[PDB]
């Protein structure tokens, strides 16, 4: 999960900001200071609103004389709510795309400390110093109000929604009932140490995960000094305490209940100065991130309601920082896969989608963690047991069929993978799964799956700090050997292994054999690596936020440590996505603030405004997948969420051959020298009926069946026969048979859509005006294969082809038709003695003899008689 | 349901917003003692000791059968309406076949151990038996029960609903193999005892816990193609493969002059360059298995071994000519040896180097050729006066 500032808003007069609020149903977010400041903006959560920058709305509110303490929100009326020091409550309703008051009141007994809605929105629980609460309706129709004898500084509201906890001035934490209000219980608490009453800062309960079979710790209770301790219910025994050294004032779940954040104002002792830090953790207590701004006092944090953008208020201003959430995805052999949530299970649905069929496969994986692709197959990792360290290693294939599985019992953190290899790495342990033989060559005939499948698995665990050499004995024994500096990131090419560690060293291993052949210095930490196609490159985003390409030379490969040459030109900050190009070692595409940059040889194209998470960069294109989106309606992939974009030198490419001569493009393809170039040059010259251009270009990029298919379009007569052809090599049927049927020549039609294989258009062609029959053979197949009994029923009827029939009633336990049989295979023998054994085994043994003697050999009769007497 | 003093008979159904009811239909106020209860379409099965008593709905009996020796195990797989089979194994080892419409048991399986469990096939042509050892033997019923194979410590087994020859079995070391034909296990060392098994899934209870696992039919296609038989191979395929495992498919069919699979295999895969493979080489057949594995190598684009398959064969002119036609002559210059094909060859890159606007490197061509009536075209047009 990463985060980079991407906007600022500054108040009118400098007024420092007191509260603030962000409403999901539409976007309006609101913010408050002194002397009575109350403001409304409206921002657009869309990407498109996220490009463009929409903030369509502005509006200063008043009626308040002093500072504007708590704004709050209801989402499913779109209800604000806005508090006073001086002790003043005012709702505000929208009134055609304005907002108005509805409600202003003045208690004039204490100072409100909370109030908040339940995840229906009909209750708010206003409270105050003293202990009193008022559970106010929608309209204003108070349920019950009540004045409880201890102070009270916070309040939540329990997830199902029949719970509400209160939190003391002390620290202490309550639960009372919705409706009667009644001292129910108090909770557990163990992160206060119990001294002295420790005030209490955040108290946030989730509910996104009330139905849940094992409900997440979406509790949150956070002191003054800064201890998390995340339950999972009212009286939680084992709480996901994680600690952190700075202090804390506010806190903040995302909408969708899966991260925590946490800001804090930091004084003048630390030598950057004043500031906020925000540290954002997910529901197991896992620090995920932290950003830091300039800043002296902190106002409040705010998500957006898509949780894709927090709003923080520092001093007299608001910063959006854009929230790039960890995706678990991949993509390989025109497929995406992506994991997502459902609220009524434990398990995560990975969705393998198809994009150029548009087929989707889903498998549930139980605490999936990683997730990774190469050449044709992927890895999915998980934790199947929260409690126990045992992970599951599972690869498979492009639909989702298991290929192998391993468990490995140690605590893995990192992983990566290649086309041979599995690669998890610990706090200090290494866990290698060679599932191939990295010498044999992949190819079409031996993908990953068949080739990990028909060999052997060698699996070791080494030390970081050990110097593995190829005579080192391979072992499955983790060690503790307590070293300092542990594993930070870490990477795998497909010849070496890239470790970094706490420090900023960076040991480079080979694969086959395993040898530790290098180290260097790295300028920090790195948090994230990855290599180029041959092993030469290495980007790193280290813990600062800085991207370095630095150089490998196997040249320089010494065991000493030493200084890392970088690559001038590429110093970015705040990236959040790369990708290498996996034909040609130097592009490589960034995701970085809002942007995506191209970078060729170290020097940058201009930048795309995009937030699609990068998938693949290969033949200079670039997929990328909307995954915001795409989350969204998880289980309705839309093709509109893969959007592909393009290098510079393919883009001019494309300008060169759309509006200029055939030598241009020559002389184009031939400076530059790429495979993808010759192609699109074979491609727009083919569709222009010259083929030399074509031959040449399928010369220079080596592919001898284009040569060949090349030629055989020359050797034809009739344009348009050879148009149509070349429409057919491109995937283009539609106007591939427009163009045949032109010439008076349906054959050629329907040859190309059986070819294809849509049986569906050879049924169309044909009935247009054997073959009919064999279309409508190959449908029943198709729906037979999808266990559609009914449907490959019907299309064997029409098909008249019986011996499959029979099987089909004899799977849908429909007998009738079963015996009815007899009558039109009468003609057929081996059908007979089939269909009488049918019904021999079903017992019917009347239709069986009849079936028998049909088959002209009534043995087999007498004998089914006898046996069912 | 048996409760304590009646037997309840729910029927499932949907409403008109497609949501599934239950609805009790049938209530039996009879105190029933058995061992063994098997519902049916419109009668009930009760069975303890010997006797097995079938009643109607109402609780009427309909009819009654002695056993030999005691009922170990009882279930219905189905059948007609008032005609449904049953499935009986005893502690001789006998597992028959009861029809509710039959007062005599049909003897399937002679066993020699009492039967923990049995399951008949899908088409019910095969038999899969559970002794008293926890020892498993799948056989193919018959006159007499030929024994398929045998595999000792299963603690469960399943037979697959919609594959006929597709078993799936739990063992004692939380292993469940899945054998499909006569192929090796799939296995995955999962908990729990497999109750369920369908094409594409596998229902495996653990407890109080079901868990759906999905079957890996690239798994079985594998060893199919490695053994060379192709049927069952694009059957197991057609089940749900991925796009590579088709791929594969129908290259290592056409690797084995079997075109006809080959073009089935490339149907599910969208790749027009394999279809275009596949035309050409039917053009071929319709006019040597090492010599178009070489053509399948070319068209794969490792031309190298493609030339080593057409070496093997003895005739080198077809590689000599896929090497020209690729226009990189020093791949080509080695393996022709013919004497004309020499000059045959210089004089194809003189041409190539005339159509290449490489000028001087025709005019060397020409004259390593000799063609001097060309050459002096081609010397004037690159320019060269002293060599002219």
């Amino acid at each position: 999960m990463f985060v980079y500032l991407s906007k600022r808003i500054a108040m009118p007069n400098g007024v420092k900001v007191t509260s603030i609020a962000w409403n999901d149903g539409q976007g309006w977010l609101a913010c408050g200071g002194e002397k009575g400041l109350l403001k409304v903006l409206k921002v657009d959560g869309g990407p498109q609103g996220q490009r463009s920058g929409g903030l369509s709305s502005s509006q200063t509110l008043e009626g308040h004389d002093t500072t504007v303490d708590l704004v709050t929100w209801n989402q499913q009326y779109c209800k604000l709510t806005s508090s006073d020091v001086s002790g003043r409550i005012i709702v505000w309703v929208l009134h055609k795309g304005m907002w108005f008051e509805e409600m202003v009141n003045n208690r004039n007994s204490s100072r409100v400390v909370d109030f908040a809605w339940n995840p229906s929105g009909t209750k708010i629980c206003i409270t105050y110093e003293d202990g009193a609460v008022i559970v106010g309706g929608v309209d204003g129709n108070r349920y019950w109000g009540r004045e409880l004898p201890y102070k009270l500084a916070k309040v939540c509201w329990g997830a199902d929604g029949n719970s509400i906890l209160f939190g003391t001035a002390t620290g202490e934490v309550y639960v009372h009932d919705a409706s009667s209000g009644e001292h129910l219980s108090q909770v557990e608490i163990k992160c206060n140490d119990g001294k002295a009453p420790s005030p209490l800062a955040g108290l946030s309960w989730h509910p996104a995960w009330v139905e849940r079979p094992e409900p997440l710790a979406t509790l949150a209770v956070c002191y003054q000094s800064g201890k998390l301790q995340l339950m999972t219910s009212i009286g939680d025994e084992t709480p996901c305490n994680v600690d952190r050294d700075l202090p804390a004032h506010f806190i903040s779940w995302n909408p969708s209940g899966t991260v925590l954040a946490v800001t804090a104002a930091t004084p003048a002792t630390e030598e950057n100065g004043p500031g906020i830090v925000t540290q954002f953790f997910s529901t197991e207590g896992v620090h995920l991130r932290t950003l830091r701004v300039s800043g002296k006092q902190c106002g409040g944090i705010t998500w957006e309601g898509g949780g894709l953008r927090v709003a923080i208020g520092v001093d007299s201003s608001v910063y959006f920082a854009n929230v790039r959430p960890n995706y678990k995805y991949c993509y390989f052999k025109k497929t995406a896969v992506f994991a997502f949530t459902v609220p009524d299970k434990v398990e995560e649905s990975v969705m393998f989608w198809n994009v150029n069929t548009n087929e989707r496969r889903t498998k549930s994986v139980r605490g999936l963690q990683y997730m990774n692709a190469c050449k044709d197959a992927c890895v999915l990792i998980s934790r199947p047991d929260t409690t126990q360290q045992q992970r599951m290693i599972q690869l498979v294939n492009a639909i989702g069929s298991p290929l192998e599985t391993r468990f490995i019992d140690m605590e893995l953190y990192t992983y990566d993978m290649n086309s041979s290899a599995v690669v998890c790495c610990g706090d200090e342990s290494i866990y290698i799964w060679q599932f191939r033989d990295p010498s044999t060559a992949v190819d079409a005939l031996d993908p990953i799956s068949m080739q990990a499948s028909r060999a052997e698995s060698q699996e070791r665990v080494i030390h970081v700090c050990d110097l593995v050499r190829g005579d080192t004995a391979p072992t499955m024994k983790v060690r503790s050997a307590l070293t300092n500096d542990l594993i930070s990131a870490m990477c795998v090419s497909e010849t070496h292994m890239f470790v970094s560690l706490e420090s900023g060293t960076l040991h480079v291993y080979q694969l086959s054999p395993l040898q530790l052949v290098s180290k260097y210095i790295l300028f920090a930490r790195a948090q994230s690596m990855s290599v180029n196609c041959n092993s030469t490159q290495l980007a790193v985003i280290h813990l600062g936020g800085i991207t370095n390409v630095y150089c490998i030379e196997r040249e320089k490969f010494s065991l000493v440590p030493c200084k890392a040459d970088t690559i001038d030109g590429v110093e970015l900050k705040d990236v959040w996505n790369l990708r290498w190009a996996v034909d040609d070692p130097h592009r490589f595409a960034v995701m970085e603030k809002t942007r995506m940059l191209v970078y060729n040889h170290g020097v940058a194209e201009e930048p795309v405004q995009s937030c699609a998470n990068l998938c693949k960069f290969k033949s200079l294109k670039i997929r990328t997948l909307q995954l915001d989106e795409l989350l969204l309606d998880p289980e309705r992939p839309r093709k509109d969420y893969i959007v592909d974009f393009e290098a510079q030198l393919l883009r001019d490419m494309r300008a060169v051959l759309r509006d200029g001569t055939a030598k241009e493009a020559y002389e184009f393809a031939e400076s530059h020298n790429t495979k993808k170039l010759w192609e699109l040059l074979a491609e727009h010259t083919l569709f222009q009926l010259d083929f030399t251009y074509a031959e040449v270009a399928f010369i220079h990029c080596k592919d001898y069946a284009a040569i060949q298919f090349v030629k055989r379009v020359r050797s034809l007569d009739d344009p348009k026969k050879q148009l149509a052809e070349v429409n057919a090599y491109y995937r283009r049927f539609d106007e591939a048979e427009r163009l045949y049927k032109d010439v008076d020549r349906k054959d050629l039609a329907l040859d190309l859509r059986y070819r294809l294989g849509d049986w569906f258009g050879v049924v169309r062609l044909v009935q247009e005006g054997a073959l009919l029959f064999q279309a409508w053979e190959n449908i029943g197949d198709h729906y037979a294969s999808r266990q559609k009994w009914s449907k490959a029923a019907q299309y064997y009827t029409q098909c008249r082809h019986y011996r499959k029939l029979a099987r089909i009633f004899y799977i849908i336990e429909d007998y009738e038709m079963l015996t009815q049989l007899i009558s039109m295979g009468e003609h057929d023998k081996e059908l007979m003695v089939t269909l009488g054994n049918m019904l021999l085994t079903v017992g019917l043994a009347e239709e069986a003899a009849k079936a028998f003697i049909a088959a002209n050999e009534p043995r087999m009769a007498v004998n089914g008689c006898v046996q069912v007497n | 349901v048996q409760l304590q003093e009646r037997v309840i008979v729910f029927e499932f159904f949907y409403d008109d917003d497609r949501t599934m009811r239950y609805q009790d239909i049938a209530q039996i106020r009879r105190r029933l003692e058995c061992s063994l209860l098997c519902v049916t379409t419109g009668a009930i099965i009760v069975s303890n000791d010997k006797r097995i008593t079938m009643y109607d709905f109402q609780g009427n009996k309909r009819r009654e059968w002695s056993m030999e020796s005691p009922v170990q195990l009882m279930k219905v797989v189905g059948g007609m309406e008032g005609r449904e089979i049953l499935l009986v194994g005893l502690n001789g080892g006998q597992v028959m076949k009861v029809f509710v419409d039959n007062p005599f048991p049909t003897l399937l399986h002679k066993g020699t151990a009492p039967v923990k469990s049995a399951e008949l096939s899908s088409s019910r042509s095969r038999l899969a038996v559970i002794d008293s050892t926890n020892t498993l033997q799948v056989l193919e019923l018959g006159e007499k029960n030929e024994l398929l194979f045998s595999e000792d410590n299963v603690t469960a087994v399943a037979f697959n609903i919609d594959v006929d020859d597709n078993i799936a079995f739990t063992t004692g070391d939380n292993t469940l193999h899945i054998k499909t034909g006569s192929l090796p296990a799939y296995q995955q060392a999962v908990r729990g005892i497999v109750v369920g098994f369908k094409a594409n899934h596998v229902f495996n209870l653990h407890y109080s816990n079901m868990m759906v696992l999905d079957v890996p039919h690239a798994h079985a296609l594998y060893k199919y193609v490695e053994m060379r038989d192709f049927d069952r191979a694009y059957e197991v395929a057609c089940l749900g493969v991925a796009d590579a495992d088709w791929k594969m498919l129908g290259l290592h069919a056409m690797s084995q002059l079997r075109l006809d699979i080959a073009r089935k295999a490339f149907t599910h895969i969208q790749d027009t360059k394999l279809v275009e493979l596949l035309k050409s080489l039917e053009l071929r057949r319709r006019q040597k298995d090492s010599v178009l594995y070489g053509s399948i190598l070319a068209f794969q684009g490792k031309y190298n071994d493609a030339a080593r398959q057409f070496m093997k064969t003895g005739c080198e002119l077809k590689a000599v000519e896929m090497y020209c036609d690729l226009k990189m002559w020093d791949n080509a210059k080695k393996i022709c040896t013919d004497e004309k094909v020499l000059k045959d060859l210089i004089r194809q890159q003189a041409r190539w180097a005339e159509e290449s606007q490489n000028f001087v490197e025709a005019a060397s061509l020409y004259e390593s050729c000799g063609d001097y009536a060309k050459a002096i075209g081609m010397m004037g047009q690159a320019g060269q006066v002293e060599k002219l």
